[PDB]
RNA sequence: GAACGUGAGCUGGGUUUAGACCGUCGUGAGACAGGUUAGUUUUACCCUACUGAUGAUGUGUUGUUGCCAUGGUAAUCCUGC
RNA sequence: ACUAUCCAGCGAAACCACAGCCAAGGGAACGGGCUUGGCGGAAUCAGCGGGGAAAGAAGACCCUGUUGAGCUUGACUCUA
RNA sequence: CCAUAUCCGCAGCAGGUCUCCAAGGUGAACAGCCUCUGGCAUGUUGGAACAAUGUAGGUAAGGGAAGUCGGCAAGCCGGA
RNA sequence: GCCUUGAAGCCUAGGGCGCGGGCCCGGGUGGAGCCGCCGCAGGUGCAGAUCUUGGUGGUAGUAGCAAAUAUUCAAACGAGAACUUUGAAGGCCGAAGUGGAGAAGGGUUCCAUGUGAACAGCAGUUGAACAUGGGUCAGUCGGUCCUGAGAGAUGGGCGAG
């Protein structure tokens, strides 16, 4: 289906 | 969390609605008050805009490091024929406000003003005005136009007046005339009733309304511009040269939880074709028209008491996009709102003027009749020639 | 074959039919809401001035993304555009449905549009090619049409 | 009507291109009826088909301006762009020597 | 102050992946609350709100001239004789 | 200058409980819907990006699991 | 056929895929600019008008890094 | 027991029953089998499961049909021309080319006549589409021959095989 981001960003991001 | 730094608004809220007007001729929304004390006086009166120059003349300011000198100025001109009444009309006070309370019309009505009715005139009939008209030439309507004047001293207490133009004695394309009510204010009902009733189907010039070294109001629509941003509407920052999504923009407008815009941020629209009023604008010179004796006159529209050159208002080429003036004329200090060929209205101060920089009075030395059309470098074409020659029109 | 609304004289009327026809539904069903009541040599023409641009049909249901003109505050509106392609499709049906009349003996210049009605049909089916590998339906969207005329002035 | 085939033919018997050759915009008719060889011959030889001629490329500006060049002019200092021994090199004058 | 206002408004310097360098610790793979360098920032054509633009209700139709509810609202400081 | 804009011709998608004007109150403690007040007028066009705790991917951070795998060794049991 | 339409890339896909031949002028020159032989119809459509925001190009009075994490980007010099 | 003097199924502002599960009548369509009682047996009753298969909507006549400078005038065929063809004019490729020939791969796409349903993301009188027919000629051009890095039988050895 569509794309929608590459697996090494991973918007939601909080350590 | 607060600004880090204080800066203060862009734009006022007070011109908030920026839409273009519905109109295109300015309207007054408040006339003096009268003194019952006065002579019976008008208070406005229509013209156009022409052009702009500039004047020399000499300074008497006391205390200043220019007095006794001379300075450079700027100036408009503003075209005005005398105008024409045709009708009355008398209002009475009420506690909703005002109403108009009755009309009259007079028994000819040149085909210029009918013009501003009936949108396609080609192909009408021209049937307006031509039953009332009939209770002029008759007994019952002397009876009955007659038994209404009475009603109007009686039942009234503002008095107006119906005045259109002359709209042949230009160059435009235009032929339909523009209307407008006019106050009178004076003394009492029943003095202005015989004042106006006199003064029916008459000529007004502009030298029974104003004088020299008065201020007065302006009203007039401004010039177009269309659909426009906010970095032109309302002046803010240009963003840098990094942006992604574009840069004449403002970024933020409204916070989180009032979750909604507010009227006072930025946004995009229109700009110009505004309704404006501007005030304090003196009166330098009051001009004549051309005119005949035997032969012509143009001299004295633009012959100060020093010059004494033969020499007109107009420029060489005439005035640009609009025409040449035959007519008399009023000169303003300054600038005005709108483009030329636009219709301005002129109206009286609504205050007292008591400062120097108003009370002062002024004689001219020099006018500059230049062309606009490059770089004019004569006044005159026999200037021109004297300083030339003969070139091969020979 | 079988119409909707079978008529009240069928004497003094005629009628004609398409079927699977290459031109979109939407404006096609406006157009025939505009010619609808009126006779038949006042509607050609209607249809000669549309695809001339000198009249329009307003789109009044299926406005969405229509944009505005000057033409249709004659109909009290404010919308509008100019459907070629659909008013040649109807025009070539009147004439068909004009002869009847005249093989079935009437009064040819006294006739009135009753009733239109279109429909929607079978879909066709083509591809488009998209980004990252996908495929999309390129599909298309006919009409079937039928009419009736009749004789009154 | 259609024209490509007798177009390509000529192209061959004439042996220059597609853009060299003529036909007659009004004698159409008598064209479209030569769908072989030996139908076109006789057509070349009536005068319908004809090969164009060369488009002009002249020398004159050229050799009018190397012959001042011969008696030096067009050669200063500031119409150089490489270096001597590009122009006319060293080891080259000292073999001719 | 307003989700320590505001990343489909910017940037991405720092912090907080993947490569790598020193010091201290661990036999060791590896760790550091120690330091240093390089490093993909997506989508508006939907509903609303906001700004601008047509039109709508009624007054028999249509036009000219005008009144006002209601809402906004703006002027501010210093020097010199 | 190419677009966006308008017209002719052809013509998709993601997404979608129902839907879509605000303040305060209480409530799973930050409501489009409830309660008390403010108010409320067809159908639409170009934009912009405040909200819809907007779309995408059964949270890689943290914990649990008597679920795993890569790597090391002085863990246990074995082996070429 | 041998490639901005016969090959592989889901497709007449701005991608990728081994070689031969190789004129005139300027100029050091298979650089770049114009032309002849041979080839084409502007690269999956057209017409009207010149709003906003964009993308690619340019210019700017006086001052000259005061901007910004950082002279990032642009500009100066440029051949003999 | 019901039935081609009309079964099942389906539709229904119609008449009615039962607390409910559900049912009986009436009217239209339709064309061949179906039901009630006492017992038996079970692949036996759906709103959902980021359920499975198929179909259809708002979105929406919207976003879009913008990398590489560029078209114009007349005539002809034709029901029919912004796009076919012919001519003329203006322009690009600029010999490391948008030119003329070939290997790998494809496999009839090649050539003529006819067509305009479908396809050629607009159109088309055109087409590498559809239909019907035709077309590749060798003592000397290549293979076939030789061997290369290397692969691989016999004898022998090993191995449950
Ligand atoms: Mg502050
Ligand atoms: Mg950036
Ligand atoms: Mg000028
Ligand atoms: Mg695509
Ligand atoms: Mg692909
Ligand atoms: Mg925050
Ligand atoms: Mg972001
Ligand atoms: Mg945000
Ligand atoms: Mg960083
Ligand atoms: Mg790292
Ligand atoms: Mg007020
Ligand atoms: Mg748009
Ligand atoms: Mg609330
Ligand atoms: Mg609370
Ligand atoms: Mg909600
Ligand atoms: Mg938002
Ligand atoms: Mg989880
Ligand atoms: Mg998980
Ligand atoms: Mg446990
Ligand atoms: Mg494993
Ligand atoms: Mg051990
Ligand atoms: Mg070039
Ligand atoms: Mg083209
Ligand atoms: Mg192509
Ligand atoms: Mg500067
Ligand atoms: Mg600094
Ligand atoms: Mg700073
Ligand atoms: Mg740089
Ligand atoms: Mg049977
Ligand atoms: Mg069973
Ligand atoms: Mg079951
Ligand atoms: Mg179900
Ligand atoms: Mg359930
Ligand atoms: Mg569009
Ligand atoms: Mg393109
Ligand atoms: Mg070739
Ligand atoms: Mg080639
Ligand atoms: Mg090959
Ligand atoms: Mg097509
Ligand atoms: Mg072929």
């Amino acid at each position: 289906g569509m794309w929608r981001f590459y697996t090494e960003d991973s918007p939601g991001l909080k350590v | 969390s607060h600004r880090k730094f204080s800066a203060p608004r862009h734009g006022s809220l007070g011109f908030l609605p920026r839409k273009r007007s519905s109109r295109h001729r300015g309207k007054v929304k408040s006339f003096p008050k009268d003194d019952p004390s006065k002579p019976v006086h008008l208070t406005a009166f229509l013209g156009y805009k022409a052009g702009m120059t500039h004047i020399v003349r000499e300074v008497d300011r006391p205390g200043s490091k220019v007095n006794k000198k001379e300075v450079v100025e700027a100036v408009t001109i503003v075209e005005t024929p005398p105008m024409v009444v045709v009708g009355i009309v008398g209002y009475v006070e009420t506690p909703r406000g005002l109403r108009t309370f009755k009309t009259v019309f007079a028994e000819h009505i040149s085909d210029e003003c009918k013009r501003r009715f009936y949108k396609n005139w080609h192909k009408s009939k021209k049937k307006a005005f031509t039953k009332y008209c009939k209770k002029w030439q008759d007994d019952a309507g002397k009876r009955q136009l007659d038994k209404d004047f009475s009603s109007m001293k009686k039942y009234c207490q503002v008095i107006r007046v119906l005045a259109h133009t002359q709209m042949r004695l230009l160059p435009l394309r235009q032929k339909k005339a523009h209307l407008m009510e006019i106050q009178v204010n004076g003394g009492t009902v029943a003095e202005k009733l015989d004042w106006a009733r006199e003064r029916l189907e008459q000529q007004v010039p502009v030298s029974q309304v104003f004088g020299q070294d008065e201020m007065i109001d302006v009203i007039g629509v401004t010039k177009g511009k269309g659909y426009k941003g906010v970095t032109s509407r309302w002046h803010t920052k240009k963003l840098p040269r990094k942006t992604h999504r574009g840069l004449r923009k403002v970024a933020c407008i409204g916070a989180w939880h009032p979750a909604r815009v507010a009227f006072s941020v930025a946004r995009a629209g229109q700009k110009g074709y505004h309704h404006r009023t501007e005030i304090n604008k003196k009166i330098y010179k009051i001009g004549q028209g051309y005119l005949i004796k035997d032969g012509k006159l143009i001299k004295n529209n633009a012959s100060t008491d020093y010059d004494l050159s033969d020499k007109s208002i107009n420029p060489l080429g005439g005035f640009v996009h609009y025409g040449e003036v035959t007519n008399d004329f009023v000169m303003l200090k300054g600038c005005v709102v709108g483009t030329k060929k636009r219709v301005l209205t002129l109206r009286k101060s609504l205050l007292v003027q008591t400062k120097r920089r108003a009370l002062e009075k002024i004689d001219l030395k020099f006018i500059d009749t230049t062309s606009k059309f490059g770089h004019g470098r004569f006044q005159t074409v026999e200037e021109k020639k004297a300083f030339m020659g003969p070139l091969k029109k020979d | 074959v079988r119409y909707s609304l079978d008529p009240e004289n069928p004497t003094k009327s005629c009628k004609s039919r398409g079927s699977n026809l290459r031109v979109h539904f939407k404006n096609t069903r406006e157009t025939a809401q505009a010619i609808k009541g009126m006779h038949i040599r006042k509607a050609t023409k209607y249809l000669k001035d549309v695809t001339l641009q000198k009249q329009c049909v307003p789109f009044r249901r299926y406005n969405g993304g229509v944009g505005r003109c000057a033409q249709a505050k004659q109909w009290g509106w404010t919308q509008g555009r100019w459907p070629k392609k659909s008013a040649e499709f109807l025009l070539h049906m009147l004439k068909n449905a004009e002869s009847n009349a005249e093989l079935k003996g009437l009064d040819v210049d006294s006739l009135v549009i009753e009733h239109i009605q279109v429909n929607k049909a079978p879909k066709m089916r083509r591809r488009t090619y998209r980004a990252h590998g996908r495929i999309n339906p390129y599909m298309s969207s006919p009409c079937h049409i039928e009419m009736i005329l009749t004789e009154k002035e | 009507s259609m024209l490509r085939l007798q177009k390509r033919l000529a192209s061959s018997v004439l042996r220059c291109g597609k853009k060299k050759v003529w036909l007659d915009p009004n004698e159409t008719n008598e064209i479209a009826n030569a769908n072989s060889r030996q139908q076109i011959r006789k057509l070349i030889k009536d005068g319908l088909i004809i090969r164009k001629p060369v488009t002009v490329h002249s020398r004159a500006r050229c050799r009018k301006n190397t012959l001042a060049r011969r008696k030096g002019r067009h050669m200063g200092i500031g119409k150089r762009k490489g270096t001597a021994n590009a122009r006319m090199p060293e080891k080259v004058t000292w073999m001719r020597r």
